[PDB]
């Protein structure tokens, strides 16, 4: 097994790469000392009024409806190209 | 607003018939509020050329052409099967695309229209719209339209609005959405159909002639009728067009009147008789034969033999991948056909189509209908279509003109 | 053969020539002959005709009558709506 593991594959550490992007994407600034400090601020504002109204802004998003048809049909354009 | 004052201190139109100064010319716009705005002219039927050709690169600042296509097709009764529609439109999108080229139509939305409109506006996001525009000229009847209340203005109405009704479309035909340019013409009267094709005709050979002056020598841009199948009209265009020696109509080898002259262009001229196209018109338009006259029928029986008699301007292709055959064979061929027979003794033969095959990838017609064994050739003359092969990356083109005669010391001297 | 040989001449002008020889032409595996015999390029052909034979091409797992019928007039949008 063991080298079957290590001779596996080098996309092994790309892959790490996006589960540590994920965590330390959301997170906020300030480290774990003073993270009660963020908590704080997070916990008062998220009872009064909504925030962080995009919780994932660089991940997914939802397009305008007339940008959409244009993006789809200039793939579809390149598969039939393929 | 500046074109505003030669474009009713020039152009007149009709009434009555007499004729007056037009009117109701400006930009209209479609539903969609940001797809771009085009340009319309009302022109009634009958103008100078001087004018039509002051209105064509001046008012309306539009460059100089490189390659004319011109496509007529049946309207309001058009029927293909969509596998060979799906091979003529990916075909067409590469005639179109790889020259800087001119297409023109009778844009309204019905039939042929609506598929070459289609497959400009899929090319235009499959582009991105960067920058060279394509212009894709229209001319229709003024009479025949509908819902011109929103249109005609006697001051001009720049930011126009026109919307698509589709539904009281009887007598009268809905204007067409994919297009930039719109020559509407108008012959007095509001409700017959075919008046087009005098203009068109006649607009086609004015810009032919556009492309001299400019340069060494006095070489004239090419032209192309392109035929898929019509009825009454589209024989009318085809004929009105090759009364003019320059253009070639190229025909679709499946259709309705395109089989007609696909099993007539097999005999000689004398065998054709007036029992013979009717047992084809018979076969062929299955439904509404009837509705013809005897009298039409003898008026197309000379159309038809008028045809054949110029064995040089008629060409019938057939679409098949299997053996490497498309839509740009076809017109290289029928303008190579055209230019070997004519009353110049050389020289201008070869020039324009060289360039034009070297940006279509066909090498394989290339070299035996140009570079006959019977040729003479220097290096000096091959400069411009080597280095536009070779930017391109067409090695075959390189391989080819490498042995007929390009010489690299003089190339890169 | 023998069967469509006999129907082709006959008093009725059509509609009746096609209807139960393709269900049976889709039925056998028997594509080759079909495409010839009935999809002649002199006719003329609409997607809610040709529905049924659709659907038994497609539950019993024959791939070239789809393939034919998709390009010979079969709208998916049509079909599925
Ligand atoms: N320019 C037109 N636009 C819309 N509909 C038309 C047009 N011309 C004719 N029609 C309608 O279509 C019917 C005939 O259709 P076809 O015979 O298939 O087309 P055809 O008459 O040959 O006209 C072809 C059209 O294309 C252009 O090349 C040319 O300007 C001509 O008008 C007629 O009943 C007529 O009402």
């Amino acid at each position: 097994t063991f080298q079957e593991v290590q001779d596996n594959t080098d996309t092994i550490w790309k892959f790490q790469r996006y589960e540590l992007i994920k965590e330390y994407h959301s997170r906020p600034a300030l480290p774990p000392p003073f993270i009660l400090l963020s908590h704080l601020i997070l916990f008062i504002r998220g009872v009064f009024l909504r925030d962080l109204p995009q919780r994932h802004k660089n991940f997914r998003q939802e397009l305008e409806q007339t940008e959409e048809e244009e993006l789809l049909s200039w793939e579809a354009y390149m598969k039939d190209n393929y | 607003c500046s074109l505003a004052s030669w474009i009713k201190e020039n152009i007149k139109k009709k009434e009555c018939v007499r004729e007056t100064p037009t009117d109701a010319f400006g930009d209209i716009s479609f539903g969609g509020l940001g797809q771009k705005t085009g340009k319309y002219v009302r022109v009634s039927s009958d103008t100078s050329c001087e004018n039509l050709y002051q209105l064509m690169t001046e008012q309306w600042k539009l460059r100089s052409p490189n390659l004319l296509i011109s496509v007529t097709g049946g309207a309001k009764n058009f029927y293909i099967k969509t596998h060979l529609k799906d091979k003529f439109r990916r075909g067409l999108i590469k005639v179109a695309q790889t020259t800087g080229a001119w297409i023109l139509t009778g844009g309204t939305h019905a039939g042929v229209m609506k598929h070459v409109g289609m497959a400009v506006r899929d090319y235009t996001l499959s582009s991105g719209s960067m920058e060279g525009q394509i212009v894709v000229i229209g001319v229709a009847p003024w009479g025949v339209i509908h819902n011109r209340s929103t249109l005609i203005h006697p001051e001009g109405r720049f930011p126009a609005y026109y919307s698509l009704d589709e539904q009281g479309q009887g007598r009268l035909s809905c204007l067409d959405i994919n297009h930039t340019h719109f020559l509407l013409v108008d012959d007095g009267t509001q409700g017959h159909y075919g008046v087009e094709i005098e203009l068109r005709a006649r607009l086609e050979k004015l810009i032919s002639k556009l492309s001299l002056g400019n340069r060494e020598s006095g070489v004239t841009i090419p032209v192309v009728c392109v035929v898929l199948d019509g009825g009454p009209g589209t024989l009318n265009t085809i004929y009105n067009s090759m009364l003019n020696h320059t253009p070639c109509v190229v025909l679709e080898g499946s259709g309705r009147l395109a089989d007609v002259i696909a099993h007539v262009a097999s005999v000689p001229v004398s065998k054709v008789t007036m029992a013979l196209i009717n047992r084809l018109l018979k076969r062929f338009f299955m439904q509404e034969y009837k509705n013809f006259t005897e009298l039409q029928i003898i008026e197309w029986t000379k159309k038809i033999q008028d045809i054949l008699r110029m064995p040089h301007l008629l060409t019938v292709f057939r679409i098949d991948e299997d053996k490497n055959y498309d839509v740009d064979v076809a017109i290289l061929q029928a303008l190579l056909k055209a230019s070997r027979s004519d009353e110049h003794a050389g020289r201008h033969c070869w020039e324009r189509q060289l360039e034009l095959a070297v940006a279509w990838n066909r090498v394989d017609i290339a070299e035996s209908e140009i570079f006959t064994e019977e040729s003479q050739w220097t290096s000096s003359d091959l400069h411009p279509a080597m280095f536009s092969a070779l930017v391109g990356d067409k090695p075959e083109f390189v391989r080819l003109l490498l042995e007929n005669g390009v010489c690299v010391r003089e190339f890169l001297e």
